[PDB]
């Protein structure tokens, strides 16, 4: 893993709606076969670059379980903002709907 | 609306997509068997298929 | 004469490959 | 050997004919060995330039002529290994 930093800064860059004006005006004479190669290239060039530089190189972050770490955090972080807080909402829409533990009763006696 | 609100039916959500490195890994790995060899033995199947 | 040109670094070093695996076989998963 | 020919740009190969003669070490001991600089482009006649490989710096020369070369040298060391080769290659 590298460039967090530089993918939060894309990040911005992306939701700033004078971007979006800006690739509006780039998307003239355009095709989706060439956005969807540079999108793949770049994906590529940044998985490159790790296999060649972990051969020689070490990141701040480097620690006896390597970059399976930064990955790990990735997923943890993408799970506590996305999956869990999509799960408090459900949580709410579920106790509004049945109350708290709704999804779980058993099926109605007969 | 008696016999129609079970015909209102919305789709599921799954999608069966992962991607497949495999220049990471090296080595085989193992792999199940799901269903008895029948192309080979037919006429015996019955009568070995309790041993092991 | 001198250099002028901004020279990106994609015209001299060409990353690989790594995306989608590689097939040693050169055959399609179908056949 | 690999079928990885240099390309003879100066991008890449930096001074290929600027003189008329190649050098190369050979073995653990880098002996010397020098060769004409002609029959070192004989190959880039075989070369097959669609190809490219390491960075773009090497091609790949025609299956045809690059086993042609592999058995030359095999035939060589072979020879070496035996005892009853010929004394000339005539
Ligand atoms: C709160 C933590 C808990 C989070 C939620 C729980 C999640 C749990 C799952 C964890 C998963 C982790 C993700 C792992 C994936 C890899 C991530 C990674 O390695 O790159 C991260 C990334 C590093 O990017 P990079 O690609 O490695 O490039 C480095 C640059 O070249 C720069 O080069 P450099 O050499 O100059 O420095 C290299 C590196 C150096 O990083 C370090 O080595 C750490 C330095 C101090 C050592 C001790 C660390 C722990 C204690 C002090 C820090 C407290 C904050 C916790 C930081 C946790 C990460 C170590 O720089 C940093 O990463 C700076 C991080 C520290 C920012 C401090 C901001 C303070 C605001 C918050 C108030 C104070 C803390 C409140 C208490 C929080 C208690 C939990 O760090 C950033 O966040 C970039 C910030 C960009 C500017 C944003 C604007 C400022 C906002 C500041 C907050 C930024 C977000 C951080 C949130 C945490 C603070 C609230």
């Amino acid at each position: 893993g590298f460039h967090f930093q530089q993918y939060i800064a894309m990040a911005g860059r992306a939701i700033n709606p004078v971007q979006w004006t800006r690739a509006w005006r780039r998307m003239e004479g355009k095709s989706a076969t060439e956005v969807y190669r540079d999108a793949l290239a770049w994906t590529n060039n940044q998985f490159a670059q790790i296999s060649r530089a972990s051969q020689y190189r070490a990141w701040w972050w480097q620690n006896p379980l390597g970059m399976g770490l930064v990955l790990y955090g990735t997923y943890k972080a993408w799970h506590m903002i996305y999956m869990v807080r999509k799960q408090k909402k459900t949580a709410q829409l579920v106790a509004a709907a049945y109350g708290q533990g709704g999804q779980w009763l058993n099926p109605v006696p007969r | 609306l008696l016999g129609h609100t079970t015909s209102v039916t919305m789709g599921n959500s799954d999608i069966f997509f992962l991607p497949k490195p495999s220049n990471l890994l090296k080595i085989a790995l193992p792999a199940f068997v799901f269903m008895p060899n029948l192309t080979i033995f037919t006429r015996a199947f019955p009568f070995y298929a309790h041993t092991s | 004469k001198t250099l002028e040109r901004n020279v990106p670094m994609k015209e001299i070093l060409q990353p690989l490959w790594v995306v989608e695996p590689p097939n040693f076989l050169r055959q399609p998963v179908w056949k | 050997m690999l079928n990885f020919i240099p390309k003879r740009c100066p991008s890449v190969s930096l001074l290929f004919g600027k003189r008329p003669v190649q050098r190369i070490e050979v073995g653990q001991a880098r002996h010397q060995l020098e060769i004409p600089v002609e029959t070192i482009e004989k190959i880039y006649e075989g070369v097959d330039s669609r190809l490219e490989y390491h960075n773009k710096d090497y091609n790949a020369m025609k299956w045809k002529d690059f086993m042609k070369l592999k058995l030359d040298a095999y035939h060589l060391l072979e020879a070496s290994q035996s005892e009853t080769a010929a004394k000339s290659a005539l």
